[PDB]
RNA sequence: AACAAAAAGGAUUAGAUACCCCAGUAGUCUUUGCAGACAAUUAUGAAUGCCAUAGGUUAGAUUUUUAAUUUAGUCUAUAAA
C-alpha cells in the first residue's frame, strides 16, 4: 500500500519558520497527504498499481477516463509533495545560472515573482502554479510558467489532464472566446482520435517541472485566513512562499547547461 | 520422524544431540509475527535491578521506587502488579525462596537434590505448607485466603533470620540416595536455544564484531533458528552501547 | 484446531474463488445446440487479472503459467479459469472479456436498474429499504410479503409438470404435522385477540381436534387459505387476490450486481452548453431487421428491442460495419430469468451533434460555425 | 445419449489422409460432356458449349498443392493426456 | 511486497509457509491423475486439485537445504536439473551460487552408466582445499574416468526418470520436487510441491541454492584455517600411490 | 511389473557397504564417496506408506463396511455455503476481475472484520460480504438472513460511490480543459465494426456457392 | 408359405463328389414321448475373507437433485503383486 513519507527538514514538528506553521503544515500534509492516500489505496488496492508509484499511476491513468478519479488522487498526492519539497528553512540565495536564465527569460527575477504569484490569484480556483523548463531538440533551454487547475499534471505524457484553462470563463462568442473555444475541441477531437497535435520529444524530457505552488485552500486558510481586508490571505501566502523557495534545487532540476 | 533417526554406536553424545537438534528445528513453523519478548527492554532491566539484593525487604523496597510516579524505569505498571503478589506470597517462602537462589549458584546437581529432601521434610513441618494447601486446593479457594505465620513481612524484624532453619540436615532424615553417582555444576548441554546474555557477551569479548555484523553472527551459527534476531538484538538493547561509536559495541557495565 | 498451514489455505485467495453458479436458466422444454455455445446471460465464472509484470510471465496465481500468445498483448487482462487442472494436465482456461467489458460497457450508461413497471412512469430503485430485505420474522403478515424479493418456495407456474410433482412428493407431503402447528400458533392469536381486546376497556396454543374443524370452515373461502399455505412455505405470490407476479420472483437480486446506482435523476453539466436536457446518446447496431416483424438492437453489449418508430426494416449490404442507430437507454431491469432487459428509446437530433462535436465527428460544430 | 467413449491405448494417434485429397476439377465437365450425348447426340450443336469447357479444363494449369496439414504432429502430442495411454 | 524477479536476484535462505502458499507449492495435480503412494503429503481436495500440506512442504524443504549443504560442505560437487521451458534462469543462477553444474536440456540417456563415451573429452581440473588450480597431474587428467555428481537436484522427476535411474544405479543421492502425480520412490530426499509453477520451482531452487552458497563458505572458511574437510577421493588417490612407485622405482636407478 | 527397481533410498547404504572393505583383499579401502559422510546422519523419510488422511468433515457413522479410509476428503468451510449464496444473487459480481495471484501471503494479518467491509491489502469485493457476514453472524449473534442484510447494503453503499465518482471525475475534468481517450462504447463498436465486415465477405462469399450449386444442380447442360 | 441335408439336373474344371446356379424331399414349426452327446466357453467349478487407483456404462438410493456421494452389476486401462 501507499504510506506517507516524512517531510524534508521536519516541517511536521517545526515548520517553516515564516511561511506555515507547524499546526498549518500538519493539516496541509500529515492530516491531507494521509487521506488522499487512504482513498487512493482503496482504489488500487487489487489492480495493476497497487505497487506503482504515484508519478507512474499519474502517467498511466492520465487519458483513460474510467480512470479520472484514480488520476486526481495520485496526482495530487505528487503535486502536493513537489510543493514541500521545494521549500527551505532558511532563504537561499539565488545562484548565478539561475539568475541569468530567469533575467533571459522573464527579464528580472522581480518580473517572474510578480508573474506567478499574479497567476496564481488571478487563477482564482485551487490548483498548482508551475515553474516549467522548455527544451526543443533544436531550441535551447526556456522557462515559462505554467498554471494547472485542481489535479492537472504539467507532464507532457499525461498533457490529457493538463488542466490549465476554466472552460466557464475562457470559452465565448468574443473574439478571444471563440479561439479558445475551437482549440478546445481541437484538443478533443484530436486526443479522442489519437492524433498528436504538438510533437514531443521520447521520454517527456520536453517540459521537466522545477517549481510549484499549492494554491489549494486547505494549505493557507488557516494560516493566513481567508484575506478580507488586505491582510494575509491568498495573497501573502504566495508573497511569503518566495521567501523560502529552494534555489540552490531549484537551479539543481533545472539542469541549465553551461554555456557562458 | 524421531524414531528414524538411527546413530551410530561410535557417535558421542554431542554428535547425537546435534542431529535432534537439527531434526526438531525442521518442523518449525515460525514464531508468533506481532507477539513480542514480554521479558525484555524495560521489564527486564527492572528484573535485573529490583532482584540483585539479599534480602526480600531491600527487594520490595526497591520495586515501591519503580511503581512510584516519576521513576525513568517506565514499568510503574508492571513494578506495582508484582507488588500486589508478594504481598500474597507466603512470607516465609520468600525468604527461603530468596536464600536457595543464592546459595544454588555455587551447589552442584546432586548436591542440590540432596539439600532440598532435606529443605522441603522442613515444609512438612512448617505451618504455613500445610495452612496454603489446605487453604487453597483443598477448599479451593473458600474460607478467605490463607493465613501464614507471619501475618506479612513487616513482622519479620530485620535481624530475623527465618532461612538458614530450613538448609540445617536434619539427623531423624537419612540423607537421600540417588540412583546413581553422577553430578556436574553446570549443564553439559544446555545451549539448543535460544542464545542469552552469556552467548552474545562471549561473542563480543572474544570478536570485534557491530551492531548489525554481530547480530548476523547468530542468526549464521545458529542457521536460521527462529528468533535469533528477536533475541540477540534485544541482548544488545541491554547489555550493549556504542561505547566505540557506530564502529562496534561493547558492553554497558564498563 | 487446525495446523498453521490449514489456517492459511483458509485465508488464501485462490481458496477464496467462488464456486461455479448454475447457467442462467432458458427453456427446459425447448431444444439448444451442445456443441458451440455463445456468450451467455450473465458470467458463472470469476474474472481473473495479474499486474502487468506477471502477465509477461504468464504467471496468473493458478498451478501453472499460461500460454502467452493467447494472454498477452491485449489491453484488459482477464481469464476465465474452468478447471485449475484438467485430465490433460492443463488449465481449462479462456478470455473473460466477453463478460469483463461488458461489465464496463453498462456502467458506462450510468443509468440504475429500477423495478419491473406494469403497463404513469415511476423509476424506483431496487436497493430500497422497504423492498430490498430478505430476514424475515415469523410475525411477518402478509400484506408485506408482496415487498421481498428472495422466496424460498418456488413459484408454482414456472415449474414443469415434472418438477411439480417431485415437490409436491418430497417437500410439501412431509410437513403436514409441521403445518397442523402452524394453525395451532395461529388459534393462540385468534383466542387472544378476543379475549385480550376487551382487557383495555396467552391461550394454551396446542390443540388436536379444534384444527381439523377449522380447516373446513376454510373450504368456502380458498382464498385466506392459500395466503396461509403460501405464507408457511414461503411461496412467491401469484396474483393480486402485486408484486410483478406475472413472471415470477427474480432468481437474483433484482439488480444482479451489475450496476448500484440508486437513480438516473441528474442532469449532465457540459462545459459550454451548460447542464443538458437528456443523457448523452450511444450508438447501437442493428441485428436481425424486421424484415418475426420486430427488430433487435445491440447497446452496450446487451440485446434489446428496437426503439417504437429505414436502417431497421430491411438489410443493406451496401453499409459499411453494418446499420447503427443512436439512441438513449430510458430503463434498465432484470427480468425473472436473469436477463437485462433495456427499454431503448430514439435519441434526438441535436444531442446526437452535442456527443459527435466532442469526439471530434460532427460535420457542422455547433459552437463557432453556428449563426443560426 | 452417451458421451464419446475414452480412447483405449493406441501405438499412434493419427488420420491418415491429414489433406483433403480433393478430386480433378474436371472429371466433373467430362460427366456433363457425356451426358449431352446421351440426350443430344454426338455430333449435335447443344453439345457445342460444354465441349468448349472441356477442353478449357486442359489448356488450364494444374493448382498448385496446399501445404501439409499439421494435425499429426498436434495429435501426437497430446496422445497420452487424450487416451488411456500409449501402447508399446 | 512482491517481484516477480526477487527468487533470482535475491532467494531467501528459509521458506516460510507463507512464501511457500504464495509462490502456488501446495497446487496439486487432478484427483485423477494422483499417484495414491503420496498421499502422505497430501492436506485436502479443493477446487477438484490435491492440496499438498504446507507444513509438509516446509519440512521436506528445511531437509533438502541441510543435504545441499552438507554435500557443498564436504566438497561434493552438485548438479541443479531443471528441464522444463522457463527453468533455466532459475537453475543457472541455483548453480552460480552453490558453485555446482547446471543442466537445463534434456539429459542424454547414459551421461552417467555410459560417462567414458559421453564425457570423454570434456575438461576437467585437479584443484586443493582452497580450489587452487594444482600443476602436476597432466598425465593424470589426460587417463581418468569422467566426473560423476555427488548430488543432484531436480527440479521436474516426473519427466526425467532416465536422469534419476542412472543416479539409482551409480549411487548418487538426488533430490526431487515430487507433484502429486510423481513416484516419490525415484529420489532419495522428496520436496512435496507443485512443480508446475514457475515460482515454487525458483523458491524451492533459490533456497537450495542458498543452501549450496553457505556451505561452500564454511568449507572455504575452514580451508584458511587449515583445516580440510574433505579426504583425496579414491581416484585421485590411486595417483599419488602409482606416483611415488615411479619415483621409487628411479629411487634406486 | 514395467516398471524398474528404483533404490534412491537406499544409496547410503549400499554406498557404506561397498566402501567398508577393498576389493583387493588384504589393503585398507580407499576414501569413500565426498557425500558418504554429508548425509551421514540425515537418513531418507519413510514413504508410500497410507495413512489415515485428515477428516475434514466427520465420516459418516451409520456406514457399517466404510470404503475409502485412505483417501483424501474434501476441505469445505462454512464460507462456502455463504459465497454460493452472494455470488448467485450477484452474478455480475463475477464480471470485476480479481486477482487471486499472491503477493506475499500475508493478507490475512490486516484483516478485523469487526470494523467493516474496507480492509488493507484486499479490495472491496463479495468475498468481503461473506467474511463481514460470517463475523456478524457468529460475535453478534445474527442470523444468516440478518446477518446477510447488514453486510449485504453496506456493501452497496460502497459500489455506489465509486460509480458516481467516474462520472463526476470526467465531467469535472473537462470543465477545466480536460480531455481523454477514446471509451469502450466506442472502442467496442469499432471492433464489432471491423467483425462485422468479415462475416458479410463470408456471407457473400457463401451465398454464391449455394446459388450457383443450386442452379447448376439441374442438368440443363444441353442448351437446347 | 419360405428355407433346405438327401436324391437329381445345368455349369465350372485336367477331372468336380464339391464351391456357383434351376429346382427339390426329409427337417425346421405345433402337441406328446424318446434321446443326453456340444468350442453346452470366460478354453477359467462353486463359495468365503481380503489388496491401490483411474475412465465409461446398467438399475436404484441420498443430497445444497447443478453435480456430487453411495449400494449392487458390467467393461476398459493401470499400481502393488
Ligand atoms: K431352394
Ligand atoms: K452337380
Ligand atoms: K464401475
Ligand atoms: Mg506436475
Ligand atoms: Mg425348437
Ligand atoms: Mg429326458
Ligand atoms: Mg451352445
Ligand atoms: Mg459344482
Ligand atoms: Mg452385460
Amino acid at each position: 500500500q501507499h504510506y506517507l513519507m516524512p517531510l524534508r527538514d521536519n516541517f511536521e514538528q517545526e515548520g517553516i519558520r515564516n511561511f506555515l506553521s507547524p499546526g498549518s503544515v500538519n493539516m496541509a500534509y500529515t492530516e491531507y497527504q494521509t487521506f488522499i492516500l487512504e482513498k487512493l489505496n482503496a482504489l488500487v488496492v487489487g489492480t495493476d498499481f497497487e505497487q506503482k508509484d504515484t508519478k507512474s499511476i499519474v502517467l498511466a491513468t492520465a487519458r483513460d477516463p474510467e480512470l479520472a478519479h484514480v488520476f486526481n488522487h495520485a496526482s495530487m498526492a505528487h503535486n502536493n509533495h513537489f510543493f514541500f519539497d521545494h521549500l527551505s528553512p532558511v532563504p537561499v540565495k539565488m545562484g548565478d545560472k539561475l539568475f541569468y536564465h530567469i533575467n533571459e527569460n522573464f527579464g528580472s527575477v522581480d518580473t517572474l515573482r510578480d508573474e506567478m504569484i499574479g497567476t496564481a490569484v488571478s487563477m482564482f480556483g485551487p490548483g498548482f502554479v508551475w515553474l516549467v523548463r522548455t527544451q526543443l531538440p533544436g531550441q535551447p533551454v526556456a522557462l515559462r510558467v505554467m498554471a494547472t487547475y485542481l489535479a492537472g499534471s504539467p507532464y507532457p505524457g499525461a498533457h490529457w489532464r493538463r488542466q490549465e484553462m476554466d472552460a466557464q470563463t475562457s470559452i465565448g462568442s468574443s473574439p478571444q472566446g471563440l479561439s479558445n473555444g475551437q482549440r478546445f475541441f481541437e484538443r478533443s477531437a484530436a486526443g479522442f482520435k489519437g492524433n498528436k497535435l504538438e510533437p514531443t520529444a521520447p521520454g517527456g524530457t520536453d517540459l521537466i517541472p522545477i517549481l510549484c505552488l499549492n494554491t489549494w485552500e486547505y494549505a493557507w486558510l488557516r494560516e493566513y485566513g481567508t484575506g478580507v481586508g488586505g491582510m494575509g490571505g491568498k495573497l501573502a501566502y504566495a508573497q511569503s512562499w518566495w521567501n523560502m523557495i529552494d534555489w540552490a534545487k531549484v537551479e539543481e532540476e533545472a539542469r541549465l547547461e553551461t554555456r557562458i | 520422524r524421531l524414531a528414524e533417526l538411527t546413530p551410530r554406536d561410535y557417535w558421542t553424545i554431542e554428535q547425537r544431540l546435534s542431529v535432534i537438534n537439527d531434526t526438531i528445528e525442521e518442523f518449525s513453523t515460525g514464531v508468533p509475527y506481532d507477539e513480542n519478548i514480554e521479558i525484555g527492554g524495560k521489564i527486564r532491566l527492572a528484573i535485573d535491578r529490583c532482584f540483585k539484593y539479599d534480602k526480600i525487604d531491600e527487594i520490595i523496597a526497591a520495586l515501591k521506587e519503580e511503581a512510584a510516579e516519576g521513576a525513568k524505569g517506565g514499568v510503574q505498571s508492571w513494578a506495582k502488579n508484582t507488588l500486589e503478589e508478594l504481598t500474597q506470597r507466603s512470607p516465609t517462602s520468600l525468604h527461603v525462596t530468596l536464600r536457595q537462589m543464592r546459595l544454588g549458584k555455587s551447589w552442584g546437581i546432586a548436591h542440590t537434590f540432596k539439600r532440598e529432601h532435606q529443605m522441603a521434610a522442613k515444609f512438612m513441618k512448617s505451618h504455613d505448607f500445610n495452612e496454603g494447601v489446605t487453604a487453597l486446593l483443598i477448599d479451593k479457594g473458600a474460607n478467605g485466603p490463607a493465613k501464614w505465620k507471619p501475618a506479612s513481612l513487616d513482622e519479620i524484624p530485620p535481624g530475623a533470620n527465618i532461612s538458614e532453619d530450613y538448609f540445617r540436615n536434619d539427623p531423624e532424615v537419612p540423607v537421600l540416595e540417588l540412583l546413581n553417582d553422577r553430578s556436574y555444576m553446570q549443564y553439559p548441554y544446555n545451549k539448543f536455544g535460544l542464545p542469552n546474555d552469556y552467548d552474545v557477551k562471549e561473542a563480543i569479548e572474544k570478536g570485534n564484531f557491530t551492531r548489525e555484523k554481530l547480530i548476523d553472527h547468530f542468526v549464521e551459527t545458529r542457521r536460521g533458528k527462529q528468533g535469533v534476531r528477536e533475541a540477540v538484538s534485544d541482548v544488545l538493547d541491554r547489555m550493549a552501547v556504542r561505547s566505540k561509536g557506530t564502529e562496534h559495541v561493547q558492553w554497558k557495565k564498563e | 484446531g487446525v495446523s498453521p498451514g490449514g489456517a492459511l489455505l483458509r485465508t488464501s485467495r485462490m481458496f477464496s474463488l467462488p464456486p461455479v453458479i448454475p447457467p442462467p436458466p432458458g427453456n427446459k422444454l425447448q431444444m439448444i445446440s451442445e456443441r458451440a455455445s455463445a456468450t451467455e446471460a450473465y458470467p458463472t465464472h470469476q474474472v481473473l487479472t495479474t499486474f502487468e509484470s506477471s502477465r509477461s510471465r504468464g504467471d496468473w496465481g493458478l498451478k501453472r503459467p499460461l500460454p502467452l500468445k493467447s494472454t498477452t498483448g491485449t489491453t484488459y487482462p482477464m481469464v476465465k479459469v474452468k478447471e485449475m487442472d484438467s485430465l490433460e494436465q492443463i488449465t481449462d482456461f479462456t478470455s473473460g472479456t466477453q463478460h469483463g467489458l461488458t461489465l464496463k460497457k453498462f456502467q458506462a450508461l450510468n443509468i440504475p436498474i429500477s423495478t419491473p413497471s406494469e403497463i404513469r412512469p415511476v423509476q424506483r430503485s431496487v436497493f430500497e429499504a422497504d423492498t430490498d430485505v430478505t430476514a424475515f420474522s415469523p410475525d411477518e403478515q402478509i400484506q408485506e410479503a408482496e415487498k421481498r424479493w428472495k422466496f424460498s418456495g418456488p413459484w408454482l407456474a414456472g415449474m414443469t409438470p415434472g418438477e411439480f410433482k417431485e415437490y409436491l412428493a418430497k417437500t410439501v407431503r412431509p410437513k403436514r404435522a409441521e403445518f397442523r402447528k402452524f394453525i395451532q400458533k395461529k388459534i393462540a392469536a385468534q383466542k387472544t385477540e378476543a379475549a385480550n381486546r376487551e382487557l383495555q376497556e396467552k391461550p394454551e396454543s396446542i390443540t388436536d381436534d379444534e384444527v381439523t374443524e377449522y380447516l373446513r370452515r376454510l373450504r368456502n373461502d380458498n382464498q385466506v387459505l392459500y395466503d396461509l399455505v403460501g405464507q408457511f412455505l414461503d411461496l412467491a405470490p401469484l396474483k393480486p387476490p402485486s408484486p410483478y407476479g406475472g413472471r415470477g420472483p427474480p432468481i437474483t437480486h433484482p439488480s444482479a450486481g451489475i450496476s448500484y446506482l440508486r437513480t438516473a435523476a441528474y442532469l449532465n453539466n457540459h462545459p459550454i452548453y451548460g447542464p443538458q436536457k437528456s443523457h448523452p446518446p450511444v450508438q447501437a447496431r442493428v441485428l436481425k431487421p424486421r424484415r418475426g416483424n420486430d427488430a433487435k438492437i445491440g447497446v452496450a453489449g446487451f440485446v434489446a428491442d428496437g426503439p417504437l418508430g429505414s436502417v431497421m426494416d430491411k438489410f443493406d449490404p451496401s453499409i459499411e460495419g453494418g446499420a447503427k442507430l443512436w439512441v438513449n437507454v430510458d430503463k434498465a431491469t432484470v427480468d425473472s430469468t436473469g436477463r437485462v432487459q433495456l427499454t431503448v428509446s430514439d435519441a434526438k437530433a441535436t444531442d446526437v451533434l452535442i456527443a459527435k462535436e466532442l469526439i471530434g465527428d460532427a460535420r457542422e460544430p455547433i459552437f463557432g460555425s453556428a449563426p443560426k | 445419449p452417451n458421451k464419446p467413449i475414452r480412447l483405449p491405448p493406441l501405438k499412434q494417434l493419427r488420420v491418415r489422409q491429414a489433406n483433403k485429397a480433393e478430386e480433378n476439377p474436371c472429371i466433373a465437365v467430362m460427366s456433363s460432356v457425356l451426358a449431352c450425348w446421351a440426350s443430344a447426340g454426338y455430333n449435335s450443336a447443344g453439345c457445342a458449349t460444354v465441349e468448349n469447357a472441356l477442353r478449357a479444363c486442359m489448356d488450364a494449369p494444374k493448382p498448385a498443392p496446399k501445404p501439409n496439414n499439421t494435425i499429426n504432429y498436434h495429435l501426437s502430442r497430446f496422445q497420452e493426456r487424450l487416451t488411456q495411454g500409449k501402447s508399446k | 511486497r512482491y517481484i516477480p524477479e526477487q527468487y533470482l536476484r535475491n532467494p531467501p535462505s528459509d521458506a516460510s509457509l507463507e512464501d511457500l502458499m504464495a509462490a502456488q507449492a501446495h497446487m496439486g495435480h487432478n484427483t485423477s491423475l494422483w499417484n495414491p503412494a503420496n498421499a502422505r503429503y497430501i492436506y485436502g481436495v479443493r477446487q477438484g486439485i490435491h492440496i499438498i500440506s504446507l507444513e509438509t512442504t516446509a519440512t521436506h524443504l528445511r531437509r533438502a537445504a541441510r543435504v545441499v549443504e552438507e554435500v557443498a560442505y564436504r566438497g561434493g560437487l552438485i548438479l541443479f536439473v531443471g528441464t522444463r521451458p522457463g527453468q533455466r534462469p532459475i537453475v543457472v543462477r541455483a548453480a552460480e551460487l552453490a558453485k555446482a553444474c547446471h543442466l537445463f536440456t534434456k539429459w542424454r540417456p547414459g551421461t552417467i552408466t555410459n560417462r567414458e563415451q559421453l564425457l570423454g573429452g570434456v575438461p576437467l581440473t585437479v584443484v586443493d582445499e582452497l580450489d587452487r588450480p594444482l600443476s602436476g597431474f597432466e598425465d593424470h587428467l589426460h587417463d581418468r574416468r569422467p566426473l560423476a555428481p555427488d548430488l543432484v537436484v531436480c527440479l521436474n522427476p516426473k519427466e526425467n526418470m532416465t536422469l534419476l535411474y542412472e543416479c539409482s544405479l551409480a549411487k548418487i543421492p538426488t533430490i526431487g520436487i515430487i507433484d502429486t502425480n510423481t513416484n516419490p520412490s525415484w529420489v532419495t530426499y522428496q520436496i512435496p510441491a507443485n512443480d508446475d509453477s514457475l515460482r515454487a520451482t525458483a523458491l524451492i531452487s533459490g533456497v537450495l541454492g542458498r543452501a549450496g552458497e553457505r556451505g561452500q563458505k564454511r568449507r572455504l572458511e575452514a580451508a584458511q584455517r587449515g583445516v580440510v574437510t574433505w579426504k583425496t577421493p579414491a581416484d585421485v588417490q590411486g595417483y599419488f600411490e602409482l606416483a611415488s612407485a615411479r619415483a621409487a622405482d628411479a629411487r634406486r636407478r | 511389473g514395467k516398471g524398474r527397481i528404483f533404490q534412491a533410498a537406499k544409496v547410503y547404504q549400499r554406498a557404506s557397504e561397498a566402501a567398508a572393505t577393498n576389493i583387493v583383499s588384504g589393503l585398507p579401502p580407499r576414501n569413500p564417496p565426498l557425500w558418504l559422510k554429508a548425509i551421514e546422519s540425515i537418513p531418507p523419510a519413510e514413504i508410500n506408506t497410507r495413512p489415515y488422511p485428515i477428516q475434514h468433515s466427520p465420516p459418516n457413522p451409520r456406514a457399517r463396511k466404510p470404503r475409502n479410509l485412505f483417501r483424501p476428503t474434501k476441505i469445505v468451510y462454512p464460507e462456502d455455503e455463504l459465497r454460493r449464496d452472494f455470488y448467485r444473487d450477484h452474478p455480475w459480481e463475477l464480471a470485476r476481475p480479481r486477482m487471486i495471484i499472491e503477493l506475499d501471503g500475508k493478507d490475512a494479518r490486516f484483516l478485523d472484520w469487526s470494523k467493516g467491509l474496507r480492509q488493507r491489502g484486499i479490495p472491496l469485493s463479495g468475498e468481503s460480504v461473506v467474511q463481514r457476514q460470517l463475523w456478524l453472524m457468529e460475535n453478534q449473534g445474527m442470523t444468516k438472513q440478518e446477518a446477510y442484510d447488514k453486510a449485504r447494503h453496506e456493501f452497496y453503499k460502497l459500489r455506489q460511490l465509486e460509480q458516481m465518482e467516474r462520472r463526476i471525475a470526467v465531467e469535472e475534468a473537462r470543465m477545466v480543459g480536460g480531455y481523454f481517450g477514446k471509451d469502450l462504447l466506442t472502442v467496442g463498436m469499432e471492433l464489432e465494426n471491423k467483425t462485422y465486415e468479415s462475416w458479410k465477405k463470408w456471407a457473400t462469399t457463401e451465398i454464391a456457392r449455394q446459388e450457383s450449386a443450386r442452379a447448376s444442380m439441374y442438368t440443363n447442360v444441353v442448351d437446347n
